[PDB]
This record gives C-alpha cells, structure tokens and sequence, in this order.
C-alpha cells in the first residue's frame, strides 16, 4: 500500500478530503492553523496513489505527500 | 511502447480478462498472477530497450554488408 | 419481449443471459461437450479432450509441414505425427505445471463445507476459499486430467494418421 | 583438426566448470 | 488518366483527407459521450445498451485486430523468412502456397458481364478495371484490367487488419469516455486530460483525446 | 387447433380434419414439432433449388443445375459429412428437449427470456410457420415437377413448361 | 505468486504480473534488498564479480575452442589476404538446400568471423589448431578458479 | 520534422520544467526573464505537438516520395 | 560418432530442450507459496 | 426480474463484477431516495432508484464512491458503503463514524502527521541499509 504523510503546513482547506477517490483522507481537529483542521491520512489501505489529493493542495510546495510503495489489487485499482 | 503510455492498456486489458472470465472451456484455466498493463517505469525501459537493440541490430547488419558486398 | 436481461436475476454481474450465453442450445452443446459432461471422470475428460485435440492438430502438421508432398508420403505422416505429439507433450508439460501450481486439494465438495461448517481458523487459501468445487479442481483430478489428454493425444494423433493413410491410399 | 579425445575432455572439464558454476549460484542464494 | 502524377496525388490527398475526418469523427463522438451526453434521456435505448457491453464489444474487436494482424503480417513475415532461408516454394506466393481472392474475383467477372446480361442498356462495363480491353491514349495506358492475386489478398488483408485496428483504438476512447473499472468517473475529469495520476499502477492517456492522438497514428499507419 | 401459435387470417385453427381435436398434450407438441421441422427443412430446400439452379459455384462446376440429378453426383463422401452433420444437430436438439420448459419447436430456448409472449413474438412464430408451410408445399411441387418432366424450376419457367 | 522476489517482501505480495517483471529488474539492486547489511553488499558483489570474470573468460574460451574445432585458422596462416576467416559452423534446420550451398564454407555451412580474433592470435604468436584448443582448455581452468 | 516529433513523443513535461528552470535562472542572472512566467508545454499540448509532428513528417516525407517519382517517370 | 555430429546431437538439444526444462523450473519457482 | 427488490432498476452490463468480488471482496453501498430518479452507473449505463431503499453492489470501493458522489447531485446524503469479504463480514467504510471525512468531527486522531514541512524530512543518504 502507498503511504501519504500529512505535513503541519496544511491550512485546513479540506480540498484534499474531498478530492479523494477512495476516501484515504478526513478531516481531524487541530490546533495549529486558523481552521483548527488538519488533514489525516487514516485509510491508506485504500490509497490508490492517483495524487487527486496533492493536486488540491493550495500550500506552497504541498502538506499532504503520497509516496508510492508496494502495490495491492486496491492500489492497483483492479476490478478484477 | 514509448509514444502509447499506460492507462490505455490497462482498460484493453482489463476487456481481456472480462473476455477470458465470460467465455466457457476456458474458465478451467485461470491466471495466478492477475494481468496488468506494464508500469510507467517498465514501459520507457521497455521501449528503450527495443529501440537500442533495433538501432544496433539494424546498424551492424548494414556496416557489415555494405562492407562485404561493396569490397568483394 | 426482450432477449437480453442481467444474468441469474442480478444486475451487477459483469455478465449477461443474451441468446448465446444462456440459450438452450448452448446449455445442451456444452453439458454434451467432455469438459462439462455428466457422468465423466477427469481421467475419461482428460482422454476423450487428448484424443479430439491430437486428432485435429495432425492435420495442420502433415497438411503443411516442412516436409509435405502432393501426393501421399509416409515420411510426411510421420513428421506430421511426431510433430503433433511432440505439441501434445508440451501442452501436457503446461498442464502438469499449471496444476501444480494451482490447486492444493485431493478431494474437493468436501472441504469448503467442512470450512463453512466446522470452522477454517488456519492459513486458508486451503481449508477456506477453494475456487470450484468440481472435482477437474483438486491435485489428484488435475493429475488424472493431463494423463488423459497425454494418452488420448497419442492415441487419436495415431489414429488420425491411420485415417489420413487410408484416405489417401484407398481413395 | 582436433581429435574426439581432445573435444570430449573440454566438454568433460566444461561439465566440471558448470558444476562449480551452480555451486556459485545456489551459494549467491534463491 | 494519362497523366499519372494527376491520378496518384488526387488519390493520395482525397484517402488522407478521408482518414483525417473520420479519426475527428470519432473524436468528435467521444466528445458528444463526455460532454453532451445525457444518461436520464438515454434510458434503454441504442446508445445506453452500447455502453452496457462495452466490454464485449471491446474484446471482441480486440481478438479480431490479433486475428488479423497475427495473419496478415505473419503471413508477410513467413514469406520474407522463407526467401531468406532459400525455401520458396514456402512462400505465400502464386507459383507457391496461393491464396487467391475468388471472391473479389467472382465479382470482377460479374462486372464485366454486366453489360448485355444484367445491365441490358449498357454499352461497356462501367471500369475497364472490373476486365476488358486495355484503353491508351497517345500510347500511354488509361485504364488497363487490374488482376487480383495472392499479392493483392495479403495487402486486403493489411487494410482490414490496419482498418479495424484504427476501429479498436476510437471506439475503445468513445465508449471508455465516461467512465470504466480504472477510473470509475472519467467523465468528471472531462474529454481532454492527461492523466488521473500515477496510481492504480498509472493512469497515463485514459482519455478519449488520448485515443484519439493513438487513433491517429494508426490512421496514418493504414493510409 | 388450439391457444396455438400458427393461426392466421385465411383459416384460422386449420384442423379440417380433426387431428388434433382429439389429441392430449402430447401428441400436439410432436405435430408441432414435425411441422416446424418440415417447415425449416423446406425452406432450406426451396433455397437451394432454386439457387442450385442458377448457381452452382462448388465442386468447380460440374454437378448439373438440374436439382434431382445432382443428388447422384456429389461425392457420397460429402453426403456422408452432411449425413452425421444432421445428425449431430439432432442429438443436440433431443438433447434440448429435456431442458426444463422445454416448447416443443424452440430450440433457441426463447422461453427463457419469453414468458408473458407479446403480439409480436406470436406473429413472428406465425410467420415462421406460415413460410415454413408455403414452402413445403414449393418443394413438394418442385420435386414432383422436376421428375414428371424432367426439367428444374427455372429451366421449365424459362422455356414455357406450364 | 510469492517467494519468487526473495529478495523484496513488497514485491512478493504483489498480486499482479508486476511481481515478476520487477522481480528481474530489481535483482541485481542489491542495496534496495530486504534484510540488507553493508558487509552482505560488499560480499554478494565480490562473488558476483568472480562469477562475472568466470563468464568473461568462459566466452573467450569458447571463442577460442570454436575458431579451432570449425574455423580456418591453419588455412588462414598461409594466405591471410586471401582466405576469409571462419568465427563456427552453422546447424540449422530451417535451411533450405540454396542457404545451406549460400553459407556453405569448406566442409559445412558457417559463419565468417568480424571479431578478428584471427589476426589478433596470430599476432601474438599461434599457428596451430591445437594452440587454440589449449587456450580453450586454459580459460576453462581459469573459470573454474574464479567459479 | 517527423525525426523532431519523437522529442515530443517519447519525453516528458517534468524534464523540461526542470531545464526551463535553469536557463530562468540564466535570465534572471542577467535581468531578461520575461513577466509571462515560461512554462513547458502542457502533457496534452506535448501530445499534440508530437502528434501534428509526426503526422506532418510522414505525410510530407510520401508526398514529395510520390510526386518526384511519378513526375519524373 | 564422428565429430560432425556433434552439431545435429547438441543444437536441437540445448536450443529446444534447455528451454523446456528452464521454463518448467522459471514457472514452477515464480508461481511458489509460502 | 431482479434477485431483491430494493435493487435500482439496472438491466445488466458486463462492466459489473467478476470472479475477485467473489472470492477476495466486494463493496455495497445502500441509499434511500425520495424519488425514482434515473442515475448513471459507475460501471455501465443508466439506471433507475427505487422510491425508498436502494442497494447496489460494486467490485472496488472507488465505484462506490463515484456512484456516491453522483448521489449528492441528487441531494442525496445518507449514502453508505460497506466492504463485504467472501463469506457475509460486512464493514462500514465511508461513513466511518457517520460523519463524512470533509467535516471535522470530534473522535479522529492525525494519522501519518509530520511536525514539520517538506524541507524537514532527513537525507537518503542516512536512512541506508534499514
Ligand atoms: C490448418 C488447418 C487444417 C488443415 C490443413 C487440416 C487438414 C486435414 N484435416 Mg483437419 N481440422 C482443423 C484444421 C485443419 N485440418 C481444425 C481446426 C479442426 C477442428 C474443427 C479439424 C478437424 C478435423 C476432423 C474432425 C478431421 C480432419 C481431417 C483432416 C484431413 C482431411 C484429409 C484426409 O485424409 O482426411 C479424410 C487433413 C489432413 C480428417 C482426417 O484426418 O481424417 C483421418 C477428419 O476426420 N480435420
Ligand atoms: C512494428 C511495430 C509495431 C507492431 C508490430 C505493432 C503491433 C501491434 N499493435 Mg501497435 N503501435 C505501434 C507499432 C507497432 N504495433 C506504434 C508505433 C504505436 C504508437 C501509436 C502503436 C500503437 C498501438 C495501439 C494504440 C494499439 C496497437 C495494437 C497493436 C496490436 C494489433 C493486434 C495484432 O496484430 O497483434 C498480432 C501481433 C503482431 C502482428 C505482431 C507480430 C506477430 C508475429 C507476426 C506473429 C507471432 C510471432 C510468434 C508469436 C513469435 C514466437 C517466437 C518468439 C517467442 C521467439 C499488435 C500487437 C492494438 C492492440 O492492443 O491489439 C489489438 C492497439 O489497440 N498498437
Ligand atoms: C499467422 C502467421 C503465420 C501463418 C499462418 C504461418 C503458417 C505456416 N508456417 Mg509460418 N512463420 C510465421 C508466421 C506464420 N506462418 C512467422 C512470423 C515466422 C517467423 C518466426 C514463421 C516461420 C516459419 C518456419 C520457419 C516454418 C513455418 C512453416 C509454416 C507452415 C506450417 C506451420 C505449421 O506446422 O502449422 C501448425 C498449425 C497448427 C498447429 C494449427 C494452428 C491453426 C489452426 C488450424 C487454427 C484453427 C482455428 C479454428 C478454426 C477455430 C474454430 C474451431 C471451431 C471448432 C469452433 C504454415 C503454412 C513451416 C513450413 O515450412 O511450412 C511451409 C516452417 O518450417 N513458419
Ligand atoms: C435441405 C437443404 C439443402 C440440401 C440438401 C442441399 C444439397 C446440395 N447443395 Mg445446396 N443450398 C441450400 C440448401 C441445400 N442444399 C441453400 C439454402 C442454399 C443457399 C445458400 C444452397 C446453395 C448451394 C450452392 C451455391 C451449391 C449447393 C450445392 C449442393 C449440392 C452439393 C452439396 C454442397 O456443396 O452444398 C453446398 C451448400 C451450401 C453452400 C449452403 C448450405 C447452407 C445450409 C443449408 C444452411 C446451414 C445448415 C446448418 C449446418 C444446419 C442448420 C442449423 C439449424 C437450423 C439446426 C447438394 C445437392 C452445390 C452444387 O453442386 O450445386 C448443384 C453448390 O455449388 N447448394
Ligand atoms: C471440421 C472441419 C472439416 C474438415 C477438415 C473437412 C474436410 C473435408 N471435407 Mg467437409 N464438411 C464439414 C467439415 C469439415 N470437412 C462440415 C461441417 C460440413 C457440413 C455438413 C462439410 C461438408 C462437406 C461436403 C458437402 C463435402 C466436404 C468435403 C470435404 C473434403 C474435401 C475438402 C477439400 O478442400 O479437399 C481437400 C475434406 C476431406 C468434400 C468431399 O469429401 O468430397 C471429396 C464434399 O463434397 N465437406
Ligand atoms: C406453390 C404452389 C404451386 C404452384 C404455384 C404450382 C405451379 C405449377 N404447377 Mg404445380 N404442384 C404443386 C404446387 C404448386 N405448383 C404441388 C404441391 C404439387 C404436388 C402435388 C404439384 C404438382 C404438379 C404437377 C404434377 C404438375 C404441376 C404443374 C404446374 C404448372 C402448371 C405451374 C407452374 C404442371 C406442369 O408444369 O407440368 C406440365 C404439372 O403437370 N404441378
Ligand atoms: C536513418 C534511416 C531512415 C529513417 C529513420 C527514415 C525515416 C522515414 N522514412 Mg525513409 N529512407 C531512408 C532512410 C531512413 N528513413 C533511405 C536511406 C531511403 C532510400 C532513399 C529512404 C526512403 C524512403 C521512402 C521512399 C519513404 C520513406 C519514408 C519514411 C518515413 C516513415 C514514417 C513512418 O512512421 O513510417 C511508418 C511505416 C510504415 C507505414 C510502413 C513502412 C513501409 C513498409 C516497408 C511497407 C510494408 C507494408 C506491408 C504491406 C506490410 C505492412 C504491415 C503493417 C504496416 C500493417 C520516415 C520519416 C516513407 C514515408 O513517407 O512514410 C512511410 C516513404 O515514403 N523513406
Ligand atoms: C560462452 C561460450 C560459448 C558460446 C557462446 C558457444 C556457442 C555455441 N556453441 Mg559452444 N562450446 C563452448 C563455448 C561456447 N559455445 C565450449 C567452451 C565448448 C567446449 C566444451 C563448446 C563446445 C561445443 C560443441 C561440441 C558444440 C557447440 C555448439 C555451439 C553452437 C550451438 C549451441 C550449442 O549447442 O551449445 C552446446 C555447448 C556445449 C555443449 C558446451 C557448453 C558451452 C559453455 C561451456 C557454457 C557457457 C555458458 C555461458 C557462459 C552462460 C550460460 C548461460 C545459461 C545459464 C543460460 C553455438 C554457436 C554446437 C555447434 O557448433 O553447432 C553448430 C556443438 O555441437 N559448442
Ligand atoms: C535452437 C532452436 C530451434 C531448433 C533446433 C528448431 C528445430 C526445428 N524446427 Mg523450429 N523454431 C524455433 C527454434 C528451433 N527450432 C523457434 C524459436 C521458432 C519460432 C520463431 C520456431 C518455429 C518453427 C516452425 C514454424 C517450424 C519449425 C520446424 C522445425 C524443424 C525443422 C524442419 C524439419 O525438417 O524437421 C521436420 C520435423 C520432423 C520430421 C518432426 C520433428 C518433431 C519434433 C521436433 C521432434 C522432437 C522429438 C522429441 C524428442 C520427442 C519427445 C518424445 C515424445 C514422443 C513423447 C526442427 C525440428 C518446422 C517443423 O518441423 O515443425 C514441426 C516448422 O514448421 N520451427
Ligand atoms: C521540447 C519539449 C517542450 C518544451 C517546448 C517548448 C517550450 C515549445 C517552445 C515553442 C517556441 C517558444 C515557439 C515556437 C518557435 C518555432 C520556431 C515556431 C514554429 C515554426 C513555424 C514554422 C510553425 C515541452 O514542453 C514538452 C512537454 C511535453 C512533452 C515533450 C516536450 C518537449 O519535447
Ligand atoms: S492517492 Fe491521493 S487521492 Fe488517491 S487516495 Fe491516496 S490520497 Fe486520496
Ligand atoms: S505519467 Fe501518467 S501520471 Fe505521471 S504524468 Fe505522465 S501521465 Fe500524468
């Protein structure tokens, strides 16, 4: 499975949550940006490694960072 | 394998195995190791490979008999 | 009417009941077929697919082979019959590979009720899950299978040879 | 020309190197 | 007809305009798919059962283009390795193993019948191609019988493979528009993108203007 | 002579004389299945007469237009292939006829997918069966003519044999 | 669909055809290894560097016992400008008679040689097919030290 | 034309960002970067170029092969 | 034996039967469990 | 017509499931909808919702998804998907804990955090040979 780290530069904006496809990434509290929001990465089992999430990104170089790993028939996205 | 890129032979394969599943007397026979299209990665070493041993394959045959057959 | 509706009453399959894949003639020609003929032991399926299967395949070999002749040779019938049982001994060198690798089980229609029964807490891929419950799915039918298809194969690639000998000489 | 005894003892001492090839290969490991 | 250069660019420049247009017909139906196309409106009808077996019509197509390829240019890679290997009476060949275009003949032979026996009112068959005489104009040949043998079954052969691998690679990018088992909802990233990422072992050129840019390159292959 | 598919407009329920008003279940299928074999068996027939005649591109010409006449000319060695073809395709459809819901000319299975039938299945059935009959009636005429004269179909239109 | 990438857990749990094409490319990366020490680095690239040599001089070896066995060497020595220097013999099925009497040198059909390990051992002093037979059995004795 | 359009179909957009960045750099040193920010073509605009390329090449490559064979004879 | 038959004794049997036996090994060893 | 009635009104296609969401996992997703309205399967065509419960079954939980987000365009929230093994283990996905992950809910802990940027993260260098 692919791993995606969350780095504290995340503003909260939620455009990563929600451009997930597989819903690897939520929303948790926090206190280290105006939103009192930072992105979680709790269902990486699920992470297909498309980058939707990191397209989304508005904070200058990235907070949520998806590195490719060992691959699985989620992460290879098989219907088969 | 260098201008086709992935993603469209995924699909194409993914059409294979739907073929293979669907279709009886065939159905006995099934892969272990679930078919995919080759990585990105694989790919460009893929087509590069290709291109380098048709490049000298071609090229050596030429040097060699245009030397023989043009110098008795 | 309508001649195309999902397959078993579930519209999520990737399948559907058109008139060739759910037709009564279909349904018929393949419980006919040796493959999924009623009655049959894997060994007889093995024999009676071998024998079918050499019996075409030294038709191409003699027919086209590097050794052909217009007319009647019996040094091109036997390439064609060495050929094609050369092509029968691989195909059962795949068979036998292809069973060893695939199935763990010696008596099948057994073991997944006693899993979904008695309980299956061990390495599963086994006790649980087990594709198929034929019984062409375990190590002892596949085994059985390609000896079938092995013996069959020489016997109607020989046979084949017999026939062609005679059409070609009697006719 | 070379002889049948000079041929079938390089093809002996071949076999001999062939050994000592897989016994590099299998201690190279899986 | 006498002037050759005329002939061969005219022919030349109306197949590549031809091909030209039906690879942006089908992209242009691939474009209606992602764009235009609405799923409540279609509901049962021709085009929503295309798409419902998709799939099959894919593979089939796709085992058709293997089908054909395999024996037409293996066909042509056979000859070549038999003359190579000084066999040729191997070959694909007339004066060999022959595969002659009866039917393309049969309907040769019926065209040149034509005048007299089924068009009663006709003077000359309508191209000297079909048979007939050889018609020159200042000693330079007009029109002349074109004979059809193994050769011409081969480069048929070609076309239908070159033709229906064109046909795999637009319809598998109009069908797959919307959406598939890799990327469940294509048609939200629209008809013309590069990717949807890396993932899923990557997602290069899933659009439908990638196959419409594969697309043109076989058709520029086939003509 | 009942609920039957196969009655239409000129003579509906055509059982002059009463074959099937006493006949069970039964006994009506096989007639059903005996017509519609007939039928398909006769358009077939019809088919190649006709097309025999004027179309005889197989065994490199040769075996005389004239239907009847080209019955004893084909290699016998090909009539045999024909022979166990049908035969094959018979022990198939006996085969189909121990399927569950089995209809008694319906081999396609049709059953399957047709329950609640429509107009229009009925008057294709219809239609299949009334060809079916027009055409043996055609080759039943077209073998008894070409043996009284001796002459094929369009050979005795052609010269004025009527 | 496991133990095949011994050296990669990631890659054994692949359920793919992926586990096998990166199972070859991957091989030699010794240092991208599972379990994967420095001393185990630097060991496994000394043998694979005496197995490397091995194969080095096994070819040259091989090189040498066919310019002795199917070549024209002794030929050669005497008419060096004149005479076409023959690398093996050819045997293949494929021929036809018109390849076979094309490629046909001598006594059976081969293939020149462009390598000029001809000139090259003449050079350096040989003149017999049995000079090039002992070089051959030399190079053997030299893999199977390095092996 | 048709050899140029294998630069755009076998490459990629990363690599010539990156070296774009670099002759930036060089523009920059020497004041002379524009204000429109230079970036390298898009992957689908790469694509297309490679395509029209290709397609430009080959076509013309048989267009003066047919015209200058079948003038002169 | 002549050493003319050498070649019609070694290629067909390294060229189609060392592919044979090392395709069943390649497969048999890449389609393991554990 | 269809194995259970709360199925949408789908007529089949062979974009569906195969044999891995038999015997590895499949993904169902149930919805209740106030209308019959006519909604675009992940996999194939145009089907129709039940006035009421809806339940569909997919082969990879990113169909699940997509079909859910479609049914937001319908105004349709209480979409929910599971994962279903081979035998019935049925887990809840999306709705992990009945809030949908855009929305901060009390309960969730930062998984895979890092207290730092990008520029943070060690050299490969020293992360050799472990
Ligand atoms: C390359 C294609 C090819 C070629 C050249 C042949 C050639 C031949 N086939 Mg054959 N066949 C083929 C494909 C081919 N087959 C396929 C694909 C099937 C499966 C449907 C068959 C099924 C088949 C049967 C069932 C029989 C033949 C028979 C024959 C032989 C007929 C002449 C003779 O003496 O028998 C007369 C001849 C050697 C016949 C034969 O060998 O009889 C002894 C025979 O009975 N073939
Ligand atoms: C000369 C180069 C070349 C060749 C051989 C092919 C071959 C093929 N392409 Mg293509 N392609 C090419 C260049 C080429 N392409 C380029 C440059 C592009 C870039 C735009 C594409 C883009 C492209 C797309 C987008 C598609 C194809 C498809 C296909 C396949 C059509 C089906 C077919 O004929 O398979 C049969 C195979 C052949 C004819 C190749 C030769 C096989 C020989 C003659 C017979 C078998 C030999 C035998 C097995 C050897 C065994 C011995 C060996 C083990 C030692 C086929 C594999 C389509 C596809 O997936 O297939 C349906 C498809 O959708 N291609
Ligand atoms: C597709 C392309 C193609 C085709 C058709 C052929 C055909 C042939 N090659 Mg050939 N060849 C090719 C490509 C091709 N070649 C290429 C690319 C190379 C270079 C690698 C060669 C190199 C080569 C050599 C070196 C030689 C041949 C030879 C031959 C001949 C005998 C082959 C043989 O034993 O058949 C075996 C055939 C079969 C086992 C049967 C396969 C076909 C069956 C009939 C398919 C049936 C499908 C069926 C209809 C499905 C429906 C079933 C129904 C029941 C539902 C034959 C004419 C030999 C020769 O000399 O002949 C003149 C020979 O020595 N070939
Ligand atoms: C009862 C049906 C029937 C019978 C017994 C014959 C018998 C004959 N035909 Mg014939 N034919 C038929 C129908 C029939 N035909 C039809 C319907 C057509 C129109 C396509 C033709 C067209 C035709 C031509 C063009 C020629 C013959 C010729 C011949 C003679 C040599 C056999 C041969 O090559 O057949 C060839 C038959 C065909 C090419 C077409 C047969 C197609 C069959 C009937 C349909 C499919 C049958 C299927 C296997 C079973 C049905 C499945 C399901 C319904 C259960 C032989 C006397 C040859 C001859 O010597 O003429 C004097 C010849 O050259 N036939
Ligand atoms: C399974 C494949 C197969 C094969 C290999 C053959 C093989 C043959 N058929 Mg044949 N046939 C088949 C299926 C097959 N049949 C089927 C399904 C039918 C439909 C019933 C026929 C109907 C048929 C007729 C009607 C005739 C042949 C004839 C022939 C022979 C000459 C063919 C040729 O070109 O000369 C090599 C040859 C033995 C001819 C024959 O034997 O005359 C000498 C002939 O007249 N066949
Ligand atoms: C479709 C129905 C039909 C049609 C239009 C014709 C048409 C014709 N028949 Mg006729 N015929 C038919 C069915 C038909 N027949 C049947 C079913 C039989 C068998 C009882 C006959 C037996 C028959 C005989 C015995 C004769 C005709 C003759 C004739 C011709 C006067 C004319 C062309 C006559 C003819 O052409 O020969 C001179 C003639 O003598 N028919
Ligand atoms: C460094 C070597 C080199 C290279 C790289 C090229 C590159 C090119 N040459 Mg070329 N050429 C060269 C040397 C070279 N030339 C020399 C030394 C000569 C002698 C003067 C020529 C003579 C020449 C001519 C006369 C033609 C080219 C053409 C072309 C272009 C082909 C483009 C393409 O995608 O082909 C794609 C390839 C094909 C579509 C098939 C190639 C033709 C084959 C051999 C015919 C076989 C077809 C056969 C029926 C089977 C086909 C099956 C399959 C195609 C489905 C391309 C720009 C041609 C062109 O404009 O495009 C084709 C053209 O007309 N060149
Ligand atoms: C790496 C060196 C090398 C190479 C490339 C070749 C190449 C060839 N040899 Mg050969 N040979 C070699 C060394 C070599 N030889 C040596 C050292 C001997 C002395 C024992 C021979 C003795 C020999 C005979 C007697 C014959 C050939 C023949 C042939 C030809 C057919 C292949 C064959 O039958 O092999 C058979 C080879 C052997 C039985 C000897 C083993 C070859 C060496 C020792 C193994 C090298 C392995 C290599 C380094 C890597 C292996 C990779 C593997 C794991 C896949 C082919 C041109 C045949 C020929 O001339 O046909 C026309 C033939 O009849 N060879
Ligand atoms: C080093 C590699 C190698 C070698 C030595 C051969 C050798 C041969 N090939 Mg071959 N081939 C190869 C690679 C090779 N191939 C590859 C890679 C390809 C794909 C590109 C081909 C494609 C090819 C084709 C398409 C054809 C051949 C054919 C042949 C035969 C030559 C024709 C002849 O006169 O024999 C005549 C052959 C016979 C008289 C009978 C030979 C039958 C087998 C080979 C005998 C094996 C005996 C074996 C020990 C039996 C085991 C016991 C068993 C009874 C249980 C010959 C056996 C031709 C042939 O004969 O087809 C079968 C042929 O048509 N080859
Ligand atoms: C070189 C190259 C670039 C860089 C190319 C650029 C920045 C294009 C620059 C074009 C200049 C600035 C204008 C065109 C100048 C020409 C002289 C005008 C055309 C000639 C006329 C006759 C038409 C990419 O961006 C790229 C992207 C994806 C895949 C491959 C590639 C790629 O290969
Ligand atoms: S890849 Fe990026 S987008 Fe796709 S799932 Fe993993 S995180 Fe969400
Ligand atoms: S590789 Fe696939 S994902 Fe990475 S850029 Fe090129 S297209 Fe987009």
């Amino acid at each position: 499975s692919h791993t995606v780290k969350i780095y504290d530069t995340c503003i909260g904006c939620t455009q990563c949550v929600r451009a997930c496809p597989t819903d690897v990434l939520e929303m948790v509290p926090w206190d280290g940006c105006k939103a009192g929001q930072i992105a979680s990465a709790p269902r990486t089992e699920d992470c297909v490694g498309c980058k939707r999430c990191e397209t989304a990104c508005p904070t200058d170089f990235l907070s949520v960072r998806v590195y490719l790993g060992g691959e699985t028939t989620r992460s290879l996205g098989l219907a088969y | 394998f260098l201008i086709s890129w992935r993603g469209y032979w995924q699909e194409l394969i993914e059409t294979i195995v739907w073929a293979h599943e669907r279709t009886p007397l065939a159905n006995l026979v099934r892969w272990k190791d679930k078919p995919v299209a080759l990585s990105i990665v694989q790919a460009r070493l893929v087509g590069l490979a290709h291109f380098t041993i048709g490049y000298v394959l071609t090229y050596a045959a030429f040097v060699i008999a245009s030397t023989i057959g043009k110098l008795g | 009417v309508s001649f195309i509706k999902p397959y078993r009453q579930d519209p999520f399959v990737g399948h559907l009941a058109t008139p060739i894949t759910t037709s009564a003639f279909t349904r018929a020609y393949l419980k006919v077929l040796p493959a999924y003929r009623p009655g049959l032991t894997p060994l007889s399926r093995g024999a009676e697919i071998g024998f079918t299967h050499g019996y075409f395949l030294i038709g191409p070999f003699y027919t086209y082979g590097p050794l052909r002749s217009v007319e009647f040779s019996l040094t091109s019938l036997a390439a064609g019959l060495l050929a094609a049982i050369t092509l029968l001994l691989i195909l059962t060198v795949g068979l036998s590979i292809y069973g060893q690798v695939t199935y763990d089980v010696y008596d099948n229609a057994l073991i997944v009720k006693l899993v979904r029964q008695m309980v299956g807490s061990e390495r599963t891929q086994d006790l649980p899950q087990i594709k198929g419950t034929s019984e062409l799915d375990t190590v002892l039918g596949w085994q059985k299978f390609s000896e079938g298809f092995f013996s069959g194969g020489l016997i109607g690639s020989i046979v084949a040879a017999v026939g062609i000998a005679l059409y070609s000489t009697y006719l | 020309m070379i002889y049948d005894s000079q041929v079938y003892i390089a093809l002996v001492i071949a076999v001999v190197a062939s050994v000592l090839a897989i016994r590099l290969g299998a201690t190279l490991y899986n | 007809a006498i002037d050759y250069p005329t002939q061969l660019s005219l022919f030349t420049h109306h197949v590549w305009i031809g091909g030209f247009c039906i690879v942006g017909g089908a992209a242009h139906g691939a474009i209606f798919f992602v764009r235009d196309y609405n799923a409540a409106n279609n509901y049962n009808n021709l085009i929503d059962r295309v798409i419902r077996h998709r799939d099959a019509i894919i593979s089939h197509l796709n085992w058709v283009c293997i089908f054909l390829g395999c024996h037409s240019f293996g066909l042509y890679v056979h000859n070549d390795t038999m003359r190579a290997l000084g066999r040729s009476q191997d070959l694909f060949s007339d004066n060999a193993i022959a595969l002659k275009p009866i039917f393309a003949q049969f309907i040769q032979n019926l065209h040149t019948l034509a005048p007299g026996s089924t068009a009663p009112n006709a003077l000359t068959t309508v191209s000297y191609a079909f048979g007939g005489d050889v018609i020159s104009v200042g000693s330079k040949i007009a029109m002349m019988p074109i004979s059809l043998g193994t050769a011409d079954f081969l480069v048929h052969h070609i076309h239908a493979f070159t033709i229906h691998v064109t046909v795999l690679i637009l319809l598998k990018g109009v069908l797959y528009s919307r959406n598939s088992r890799l990327i469940p909802d294509k048609a939200n990233l629209g008809f013309r993108f590069p990717c949807d990422g890396p993932g899923r072992g990557g997602t290069c050129q899933v659009s439908a203007w990638d196959h419409v840019f594969l697309g043109l390159f076989w058709m520029y292959n086939s003509i | 002579l009942d609920g039957m598919i196969g009655s239409s407009a000129p003579f509906k329920n055509f059982d002059p004389l009463g074959f099937a008003a006493k006949a069970d279940q039964k006994t009506l299928n096989k007639y059903r299945e005996s017509e519609l074999k007939h039928g398909r068996v006769a358009m077939l027939a019809v088919l190649g007469w006709i097309v025999q005649e004027f179309w005889h591109p197989l065994y490199d010409g040769k075996l005389s237009s004239n239907p009847l006449k080209a019955l004893t000319e084909v290699p016998l060695i090909g009539w045999a292939q024909i022979f166990v073809a049908i035969n094959v395709i018979e022990y198939l459809q006996n085969k189909i006829k121990e399927l569950p819901g089995y209809r008694p000319g319906d081999y396609l299975g049709t059953w399957e997918w047709v329950e609640q039938s429509d107009e229009g299945w009925d008057s294709y059935q219809t239609k299949e069966l009334n060809n079916g009959r027009l055409a043996m009636v055609a080759i039943a005429g077209l073998i008894v003519q070409d043996l009284i004269t001796g002459q094929a179909a369009l050979e005795q239109i052609t010269a004025g044999n009527t | 669909v496991y133990k095949f990438p011994k050296f990669s857990k990631a890659l054994a749990e692949d359920p793919s055809t992926r586990r096998i094409w990166y199972g070859i490319a991957t091989a030699h990366d010794f240092e991208s290894h599972d379990a994967m020490t420095e001393s185990k680095l630097y060991q496994k690239i000394f043998a694979s560097h005496f197995g490397h040599i091995a194969i080095i001089f096994l070819w040259t070896a091989g090189n040498l016992f066919h310019v002795a066995w199917q070549g024209n060497f002794e030929a050669w020595i005497l008419n060096p400008l004149k005479v076409r220097p023959i690398a093996h013999a050819i045997w293949d099925p494929h021929f036809g008679q018109a390849a076979y009497k094309a490629f046909l040198k001598t006594s059976s059909p081969a293939n020149l040689a462009l390598s000029g390990v001809y000139e090259w051992w003449y050079t350096i002093g040989m003149r017999t097919n049995n000079d090039l037979y002992q070089g051959s059995f030399f190079l053997i004795l030299l893999s199977s030290l390095l092996l | 034309i048709w050899a140029f359009s294998l630069m755009f179909l076998f490459s990629g957009r990363g690599y010539w960002q990156e070296l774009i960045e670099s002759i930036v750099w060089a523009h920059n040193k020497l004041k002379v970067a524009p204000s429109i920010q230079p970036r390298a073509l898009s992957i689908t605009q790469g694509r297309a170029v490679g395509v029209a390329h290709y397609l430009l090449g080959g076509i013309g490559t048989t267009w003066a092969f047919f015209l200058a064979r079948i003038i002169s004879v | 034996m002549s050493l003319d038959l050498l070649p019609s004794f070694f290629v067909p049997l390294v060229g189609l039967v060392l592919p044979l036996f090392s395709i069943i090994g390649l497969f048999l060893y890449i389609e393991k469990e554990n | 017509k269809l194995k259970q009635s709360d199925f949408p009104k789908f007529e089949g296609s062979t974009g569906g499931w195969l044999s891995a969401a038999k015997n590895e996992e499949k993904y169902v997703i149930i919805w209740t909808s106030k209308d019959a309205s006519l909604f675009e399967m992940p996999t194939g065509g145009t089907a129709k919702m039940n006035a009421g419960n809806n339940v569909a079954y997919f082969a990879r939980k990113e169909q699940c998804l997509a079909l859910g987000s479609q049914l937001r365009g319908f105004k349709i929230t209480n979409y929910k998907i599971f994962r279903i093994y081979p035998p019935l283990d049925i887990t809840l996905l999306h709705p992990f804990d009945g809030v949908f992950p855009e929305k901060v809910n009390q309960g969730r802990s930062p998984v895979g955090k890092r207290d730092a940027s990008i520029g943070g993260n060690p050299n490969p260098a020293s992360l050799k040979f472990q």
